[PDB]
């Protein structure tokens, strides 16, 4: 029901004025809401992985990839819900966040971009799926046009996803060099005893994992994280994450990789590190995206993983997606705002936090306890569970060097705490106005899943056991 | 039925509001404010509260007991820290010393007979 | 152009209570003197004397009492014994 | 500056004055100091070590040289 | 009251449900110190005879003195892991 | 119905006290008083005749998630306890009101915040003790370490951005490497319990490394000598009932932790491996009591001092004997005595009434505070282990136990009753004798609240000092349990 | 039991609007009709899953 | 009481742990083709691209 969302809501905007842009997206608000509430019955299209191959052998539907179907809705309905909901009713927050016309336009675009990755069998679909998506983080970058380090982003990002759209369709044009087929049937674990398709496999690999943040190709996405403005980066260092990484742990084409793990280490240690000396907060902020990407590479390796997969994206996708909901309200209470489309950057700038409230510190406090997996909250079982399945099948070197990444780590996420609560000298007493109760009430809602998420533990792992297999 | 006074306490804070600071209601290294004030200060010591009247009321009234109680506590003690206040005994016994006695250190004596006679 | 709203009346802050009067004349000289100490290691080198206890108390007392523990292992048996009885299993 | 591990601590120290350390005890008595039970005045730069040449360091007996006074002992 | 419950044996009682194991746990160990009481009333006893005795102990009870020291090493706490984590005659 | 309504009337009741009264701290101790009741009924039904665990419940079970289950499939989180598992609880009941006392008049900032913290810290390491699964007891057992890190952050002394920092640091560090230990049995057994695995066994092999887990995230917890890094600068930075809970409680909660996850299962490698702990064990005796004499810091001495009685005890731990269990407790009760009331010395007393902790500041205290300085010098006797205090007590037996497993490494142990003594009384005298110094008005004496945690404090190791038997009728299982001397 | 498992999702929804208000900076109590909706649909989730886990059990039991 | 509440606890452990290492070999357990891929269409045969087609192609 995505298409049939875009091809009304263009012809919609298009017929609309330039005041209706906070209108447009709390209806699209509401109605991927109604969509996920009223058809969410459709896990009971299988009871024991059981998989649909539709549009004739070119779509994958199946037990796993209705999760991440789901989950994509889920966290563009809080994405929308920023844009159409006001932070406060001030002179500041409509020459801030303010949409502009075509961008809920875009997001569904990619989210078709998104989803017809993860439910791709074909390559053809995949490389139509990747270019879709990619034109689409062009464009939800560009769009901000006015501002020099946005467009100077786009390019950026621009070349790399030509160099990583070429060499994915190297990858595939090869396999199919050696192969007459484009679908995945034909591995089989016989194909690969008696023939070299190891390096073409890992090729691929390495070109669809270049679009992430993958430690050769390093600087670059982070240049783009932090010369975005801060709203846009909280999209889109998330759905090319969670978008190829599905479909990437959906078939385990690159087993036993000496490539990959590799490469896993070294991501793990430059991003651990990479957080280090750093006082720009999107910097910080998309190291951390670097190394959960870091143990994404780390479920790639192994097989049959998705309870790990799962779990970690369920977390990841609402505490990095909550923590930049967290500094998008503390940008109220600084002293100091520079540069209309970013307004924060130096961590500095957050001293005095606690003495502003204290409710705001402590939601903080948890996500970013969430981060380093402290064990009472959804952020641990993660980690947890990647670990019951790394020493599952004997990446043990890959454990120790986790749990060297997982110190280190915690060593920067600890600094916006350093910094959050401190002396400030000048302290709120009164302030005039509230902040937007539904949003902020999202917020409150993603905190108490982090939180109280060991709940239902248990009853996710029996949906597991029964649906998922 | 401990239930404490309405109207009073609406007349409190009106005195409460020609109050001079607690930083300055004693610096004054005689009795022209002093004899006011250390009687002032038995309204911290004068106990009306209301065990169960406390449930059965508002926000507002409870927010007025609180400002009240809270310069009652400043005037009690800070003039304690100068000299009622100009008397000399030890008579007024302290606030955490009801439910230690009265629980912590019986039940613990308790906890050393159970102790004692399980072996 | 871009500050913060109008509608924050910021306020300072206070450290909340009352000034106690100051019951110790602190030594320059003594405070000093423990601020030397307790960042030692911020000024820590290597020298012949940090490689003497390094040597002493990292390597070489270990391995002495490594050269205790395990030859000395489960030799003695001292439960009850007779004029003539070996002392040792071994 | 006096003993071994007194020129063995000197490279360690940045910003402290490196005075001379002697001990307190060896100090006389009959100067009259701020503190007459340690005697020693206020706003005196104390020594790196303090606690080998306080009045609370061990007693430190003058009479014979440590290294001559082993010879004896081991001579009875 | 003075209850006596049975003894069971670690030999055939099936490691699966916990009731027979816990019973066996708690027999070998009361049982344990049902042996170790020996110990404790020959040396309550030993005591007495060196109380009597005087100079002539040495011959009066040579037997209780060693009786006590031979059953020193083989009346302690020894666990019920050792038997129960092993099997001998295999 | 009832048993939810409880509750749904307890949190009104909460409401209405943060309504009426400003601070919850009378009602934060009306709450933790009222544990120790509910602790001790639970301890008059206590079946001493079962090795059994006795107070058995499950949480977060499929078919209940919110609360109590009864299934024949449950994968949740179980709760028990025995003796062992008991008294610490019972040492922790008696303790966490003091603490809670322990800064009555001291805070005068964000008060409703401070309380709430230190109270729940508490909580948390309570049903650290009820746990029954390998799961179940590593997720509350850094639940600890987000609420330390705020109380040790805000509330520090001077330069607690370090002290939080390490009390982070070095926890996690050892926190991970329990864990990975915990996925490899949670992964070969699939059973986090601590009631099947006396029935299981492992290779040689694998019960070797997954002890070299264990063992060196316990040496982090207890700290052993690579660790002892953040030991000092934790507390000598602390406020005044975390540093108290830490020392009375989280060491004693590791060294529980090698009593029941690491001994019944690593029954076979930990007797190829105990010279390997008591190298380390002697060591971090003798290099720590060593290094306690010259230090500046007040704080700081009785730091050491809380290092050099949990290497005395981790040996009795390992040392395979009966004694050896038994005085490892009786150490670990005795020292969560003596400990904090120490801290209540440094940090509780002194530091209100002065600010400083260096050490040559205080001299000739006798003469305006008398019955200060007597409650100075007897807890100073306790903690060097002189008899009828429990802490002898302890130190004789886990001496044993360690003379047992191996007698040249106790012999050199013993020497420990020696240098305990040293930095004891170098501290006492110098705290003790003298003129008065100059630097130092005269303050107010030791309050009467402060005088009544130190009576509890000094009694509570006085009747162990007595009578070591009156918390026997609990232990004598576990003084079984755990040998593996065939 | 079903009763008790919707008690805990109403109280997490009555956290939502406890969390929601201070980060607003209002008092606890400040739009009560809010906890009742919050009380609701996390409950309502609740009803859900459940509905979903009942649904769960019973597949295992027809494979025996 | 106390051990028949236990028995009660530890067979419930033991039915935990051989559902779980049941349900891992039910994972790696060899899928059909009617699981895996499409219910319907049960062959794998691709038999396409038929309008050139020759007699003679099937084997």
């Amino acid at each position: 029901m995505l298409i049939l969302a875009i091809i009304s809501l263009i012809t919609f905007v298009s017929m609309s004025k330039l005041s209706d842009n906070r209108a447009i997206i709390r209806l699209i608000n509401i109605y991927l809401i109604l969509v996920l509430v009223l058809d969410s019955f459709l896990y009971l299209l299988f009871l024991n992985n059981q998989t649909y191959t539709v549009m004739g052998e070119l779509l994958i539907f199946n037990s796993f990839t209705f999760y991440i179907d789901m989950l994509i809705y889920f966290i563009m309905i809080v994405i929308s819900s920023l844009y159409g909901y006001n932070l406060y009713n001030n002179n500041l927050y409509k020459t801030l966040f303010e949409p502009k016309k075509e961008l809920i336009i875009l997001f569904l675009i990619n989210i078709l971009g998104a989803l017809l990755i993860v439910h791709s069998n074909d390559f053809i679909t995949l490389f139509v799926a990747i270019e879709l998506q990619s034109y689409s983080i062009y464009l939800i970058t560009a769009i901000y046009n006015s501002s020099y380090k946005a467009s100077k982003a786009s390019m950026l990002y621009f070349f790399m996803g030509g160099i990583l759209s070429i060499l994915i369709a190297y990858s595939i044009n090869t396999y199919y060099s050696v192969l007459n087929s484009y679908t995945l049937h034909s591995l089989d674990s016989l194909i690969i005893n008696t023939l070299d398709l190891n390096l073409i496999l890992i090729a691929l690999s390495l070109g669809l994992l270049f679009k992430i943040g993958i430690a050769p190709l390093h600087k670059w996405l982070i240049s783009i994280y932090e010369n975005t403005p801060i709203l846009i980066t909280i999209y889109i260092s998330l759905i090319p994450k969670i978008s190829i990484l599905s479909y990437l742990v959906l078939s385990n084409i690159s087993i036993n990789s000496l490539v990959i793990s590799i490469l896993a280490i070294l991501t793990l240690l430059v991003g651990s590190v990479g957080g280090l000396l750093q006082i720009k907060i999107k910097r910080l902020l998309a190291f951390s995206g670097l190394t959960n990407a870091g143990y994404m590479m780390l479920l790639l390796l192994l097989n049959n993983n998705e309870f790990s997969y799962l779990y970690y994206i369920t977390q990841y996708s609402i505490s990095h997606l909550a923590i930049f909901m967290i500094i998008i309200f503390s940008i109220y209470y600084i002293n100091y705002i520079n540069n209309q489309y970013n307004p924060i950057i130096y961590v500095n700038q957050l001293k005095g936090l606690i003495h502003d409230n204290a409710y705001l510190v402590l939601s903080m406090a948890i996500v970013v306890f969430s981060f380093i997996g402290i064990p009472p909250l959804l952020g641990f079982f993660g980690k947890l569970n990647i670990l019951m399945s790394i020493l599952n099948n004997g990446y043990y070197f890959i454990s120790i060097v986790l749990i060297v990444a997982s110190l280190i780590s915690a060593l920067y996420y600890l600094y916006l705490l350093n910094v959050s609560i401190q002396d400030k000298n000048n302290i709120l007493i009164n302030s005039n106005e509230t902040v937007s109760s539904v949003l902020s009430y999202i917020l409150s809602s993603l905190i108490i899943l982090i939180t109280f998420g060991f709940i239902y533990n248990s009853l996710i792992i029996d949906i597991f056991n029964v649906y998922f297999n | 039925l401990r239930a404490y006074n309405e109207e009073k306490e609406l007349a409190l804070k009106q005195r409460l509001s020609q109050l001079p600071p607690p930083g300055k209601a004693f610096v004054t290294a005689k009795e022209a404010e002093l004899a006011e004030l250390a009687e002032i200060a038995a309204l911290y010591k004068t106990d009306r509260v209301g065990i169960l009247d406390i449930l059965l009321l508002g926000n507002k009234h409870a927010r007025l007991y609180r400002d009240n109680t809270a310069l009652l506590k400043d005037y009690y003690y800070n003039g304690r820290r100068i000299l009622w206040e100009i008397k000399r005994e030890g008579a007024e016994k302290e606030d955490w010393v009801n439910q230690m006695y009265f629980l912590y250190a019986p039940s613990l004596i308790l906890l050393l007979i159970v102790m004692v006679y399980k072996s | 152009e871009l500050k913060p709203s109008s509608a924050i009346q910021r306020g300072p802050l206070n450290k909340g209570g009352w000034d106690a009067p100051h019951a110790l004349h602190n030594d320059g000289a003594i405070d000093r003197y423990a601020h030397w100490r307790t960042f030692y290691q911020e000024r820590f080198k290597y020298t012949r004397a940090t490689g003497k206890s390094t040597l002493i108390f990292l390597v070489a007392f270990p391995a002495l009492i490594g050269y205790v523990a395990y030859q000395s292992e489960g030799l003695f048996e001292f439960a009850g014994k007779r004029r003539g009885e070996s002392v040792t299993t071994r | 500056i006096r003993a071994s591990f007194d020129k063995a601590e000197e490279p360690m120290l940045g910003d402290y004055p490196d005075i001379d350390p002697f001990p307190a005890q060896l100090k006389n008595p009959y100067k009259k100091y701020d503190d007459q039970q340690d005697r020693r005045n206020l706003e005196e730069p104390l020594s790196v070590n303090d606690d080998l040449y306080d009045m609370w360091s061990p007693d430190r007996f003058t009479h014979f040289k440590n290294q001559d006074a082993l010879k004896y002992f081991i001579g009875f | 009251e003075h209850q006596r419950p049975e003894l069971v044996s670690f030999d055939d009682i099936n490691y699966n449900d916990h009731k027979k194991v816990r019973e066996a746990q708690e027999s070998y160990t009361r049982e344990q110190f049902i042996r170790l009481e020996a110990l404790k009333t020959v040396r309550k006893a030993l005591e007495k005879c060196y109380e009597e005795s005087g100079p002539n102990h040495f011959e009066d009870c040579k037997n209780l003195a060693e009786q006590y020291l031979d059953m020193l090493p083989t009346h302690r706490l020894q666990g019920y892991l050792g038997y129960q984590r092993n099997d001998p005659s295999k | 119905m009832f048993l939810t309504s409880i509750l749904l009337s307890s949190l009104y009741l909460f409401n209405r006290i943060l309504a009426w009264q400003g601070n919850v701290k009378h009602f934060y101790l009306f709450a933790s008083n009222l544990l120790l009741l509910f602790i001790v009924v639970l301890y008059i039904n206590f079946n001493t005749f079962s090795n059994s665990f006795q107070f058995n419940f499950e949480l977060f079970n499929s078919l209940n998630p919110f609360g109590l289950s009864n299934s024949d499939i449950s994968n949740g989180l179980l709760f028990g306890i025995d003796g062992l598992s008991l008294t610490f609880i019972l040492l922790t009941v008696l303790l966490i009101p003091l603490t809670l006392l322990g800064n009555w008049y001291n805070i005068n900032f964000n008060s409703n915040l401070y309380y709430t913290l230190v109270l729940a810290i508490g909580l948390v390491i309570l049903l650290n003790f009820w746990a029954l699964d390998y799961i179940s007891f590593y997720i509350l057992f850094e639940a600890t370490l987000p609420l330390l890190f705020i109380l040790i952050h805000i509330y520090g002394s001077s330069d607690s951005e370090r002290a939080s920092f390490y009390v982070l640091m070095f926890t996690l560090s050892g926190s991970l490497f329990m864990l990975l230990s915990i996925v490899v049995i949670s992964i070969v057994l699939n059973t986090t319990n601590f009631i099947n695995h006396n029935l299981f066994v492992l290779s040689l092999d694998l019960q070797t490394i997954i002890w070299l887990g264990l063992f060196i995230a316990i040496m982090v917890k207890t700290p052993l000598f690579p660790i002892h890094v953040w030991l000092p600068v934790v507390h000598s930075e602390s406020p005044l009932a975390g540093s108290m809970i830490l020392a009375g409680l989280i060491l004693k909660l590791a060294l529980y932790a090698i009593l029941r996850l690491l001994l019944p299962l690593l029954c076979e490698a930990q007797i190829l491996y105990t010279p390997m702990i008591y190298i380390i064990s002697l060591l971090t005796i003798i290099l720590t009591s060593l290094a306690t004499l010259r230090q500046i810091d007040l704080k700081v001495i009785i730091a050491y001092s809380s290092i050099s009685h949990m290497g005395i005890a981790i040996l009795g731990v390992c040392s395979n004997t009966s004694l050896g269990i038994y005085g490892s407790i009786v150490l670990g009760v005795a020292h969560g005595f003596v400990s904090p009331a120490l801290f209540l010395i440094v940090g509780g007393i002194l530091y209100d009434r002065y600010h400083i902790r260096i050490v040559n500041y205080y001299k000739g205290l006798t003469t305006y505070m008398p019955q200060l300085a007597t409650y100075i010098i007897i807890l100073s006797f306790a903690n060097i282990g002189t008899p009828l205090t429990g802490n002898f007590t302890g130190e004789f037996l886990s001496l044993q136990g360690g003379f047992i497993r191996n007698p040249i490494i106790g012999g050199i142990s013993c020497i420990s009753v020696l240098l305990a003594a040293i930095y004891q009384l170098k501290l006492t005298n110098k705290l003790t004798g003298g003129i008065s110094s100059i630097y130092m008005h005269r303050t107010n004496d030791v309050t009467i609240r402060e005088k009544f945690i130190m009576n509890i404090l000094i009694i509570s190791t006085l009747i162990i000092g007595i009578c070591p038997q009156i918390m026997y009728n609990l232990l004598y299982w576990t003084v079984n349990n755990y040998i593996y001397i065939i | 039991a079903l009763f008790t498992s919707l008690v805990g999702a109403s109280g997490l929804g009555f956290a939502t609007k406890f969390l929601s208000n201070k980060i607003r900076l209002k008092p606890a109590g400040y739009y009560p009709l809010g906890y009742v909706f919050s009380g609701v649909a996390w409950a309502g989730l609740g009803l859900v899953l459940h509905n979903v886990h009942q649904h769960s059990l019973e597949v295992l039991e027809k494979k025996k | 009481d106390i051990l028949n509440e236990e028995a009660k606890i530890v067979q419930a452990l033991n039915n935990q742990r051989e559902l779980t290492i049941k349900m891992h070999e039910l994972k790696r357990e060899e899928k059909d083709y009617a699981h895996s891929y499409s219910p319907l269409f049960s062959d794998p045969v691709p038999q396409g691209g038929s309008i050139g087609k020759a007699p003679g192609s099937s084997r």
